C-alpha cells in the first residue's frame, strides 16, 4: 500500500515505511484527546491533540487557519472583541463551536508528519463524499 | 483511561 | 492535562466480527482472523459506528450493517453534538467488555455522524479495507 492511494491511508502503514523526510498523507481520524489548551500565543491558534485512525495513535498541532475556521474568529478579532462586549460574546460563541467542533471531529485529515519528533500537524480536514467511497469500494476491487 | 477536551474525563481502565 | 489512553489503538470493527470472532476473555481479548490466514489481533480498544437503537441513561444499543452491539459509561464521554437517542448514526471509541451473546463496549467516545450520511455507506467498506492492510 501507497501513501497516496485514495480515499486515505493508514499511520500504522506509514510508519512502517520509515520515512526519512517529512511527509503529507490524507487519513480517515478523530481526535481520542487534547494534550493542551487552546493557545493564542505567538499571535496565532494552536491546540495539540492525540488523533487515531484506527491504525495508530499520533500526537498533532492544528494550524492556525483550521481553528480561525471553526472559531469564526482569527486571534487578532479575538483581541479586538474584547474591547467590546456584544463582539466578546460573538467570540465565546465561536469558541463554544469550536471546542463542539473538535469533540465531534471525525474526517479526513492531510497531515503533515515529521518522523524525527513522531508527531505531525493538520493542514487541512475535509469531509467524505461519495467518490471517497467509489475510491474505496475500487481499492477493494468491487 | 483520562481525556481532555476543555475538562478532565475519568473513564474506567 | 495529564492524559491516559488504552495501550493499543481503536481498531475498526463490526459487531458480527466481535460476536463471532472474538476469544480469549476480560482484559485479554483477541480476534480470530483464521479465516483470512492470519494471526489474532489484540482487542481492547475499538472503533465502532452504527445507528442508536436504545438509549438508558449510559447505556446504548446500536444497530451496525453486521448486528447489534451495546456501549456503558456514557455518561462519562466528552458531550459534542448530543447523539443519545433512537435514529442518531454514531462512532463509538470503547473498549471490549464482552463479546456475546451479545459485544459490550465501555465508552470512551460516542460523537454524532448524522449530519453527513455518506459516513454510514462508507463505514462497513472502511471496516474491511483497514482490516486488509493490518498484517
Amino acid at each position: 500500500m501507497d501513501l497516496y492511494s485514495p480515499p486515505f491511508v493508514y499511520l500504522s502503514v506509514l510508519m512502517a515505511s520509515k520515512p526519512k523526510e517529512v511527509t503529507t498523507v490524507k487519513v480517515k481520524a478523530f481526535i481520542v484527546t487534547l494534550t493542551g489548551n487552546l493557545s493564542s500565543s505567538g499571535g496565532i491558534w494552536s491546540i495539540t491533540a492525540k488523533v487515531s485512525d484506527g491504525t495508530a495513535y499520533l500526537d498533532v498541532d492544528f494550524v492556525d487557519e483550521i481553528l480561525t475556521s471553526l472559531i469564526g474568529f482569527s486571534v487578532p478579532e479575538m483581541k479586538q472583541s474584547k474591547k467590546d462586549p456584544l463582539q466578546y460574546q460573538k467570540f465565546l460563541e465561536g469558541l463554544q463551536k469550536c471546542q463542539r467542533d473538535l469533540i465531534d471531529l471525525c474526517c479526513l485529515m492531510t497531515i503533515s508528519f515529521n518522523p524525527s519528533l513522531s508527531k505531525a500537524m493538520v493542514l487541512a480536514l475535509q469531509d467524505v463524499n461519495m467518490e471517497h467511497l467509489e475510491n474505496l469500494k475500487k481499492r477493494l476491487n468491487k | 483511561y483520562r481525556l481532555w477536551f476543555f475538562q478532565t474525563y475519568k473513564l474506567p481502565c | 492535562a495529564g492524559v491516559r489512553l488504552p495501550r493499543s489503538p481503536p481498531l475498526k470493527v463490526l459487531a458480527e466480527q466481535l460476536r463471532r470472532d472474538a476469544e480469549g476473555g476480560p482484559g485479554a481479548w483477541r480476534l480470530s482472523r483464521a479465516a483470512a490466514g492470519r494471526g489474532p489481533l489484540d482487542l481492547a480498544a475499538v472503533w465502532m459506528q452504527g445507528r442508536v437503537v436504545m438509549a438508558d441513561r449510559g447505556e446504548a444499543r446500536l444497530r451496525d450493517p453486521s448486528g447489534d452491539f451495546s456501549v456503558r459509561g456514557l455518561e462519562r464521554v466528552p458531550r459534542g453534538r448530543p447523539c443519545l437517542v433512537p435514529g442518531k448514526y454514531v462512532m463509538v471509541m470503547g473498549v471490549v467488555q464482552a463479546c456475546s451473546p451479545e459485544p459490550c463496549l465501555q465508552a470512551v467516545k460516542m460523537t454524532d455522524l448524522s449530519d453527513n450520511p455518506i459516513h454510514e455507506s462508507m463505514w462497513e467498506l472502511e471496516v474491511e479495507d483497514l482490516h486488509r492492510n493490518i498484517p
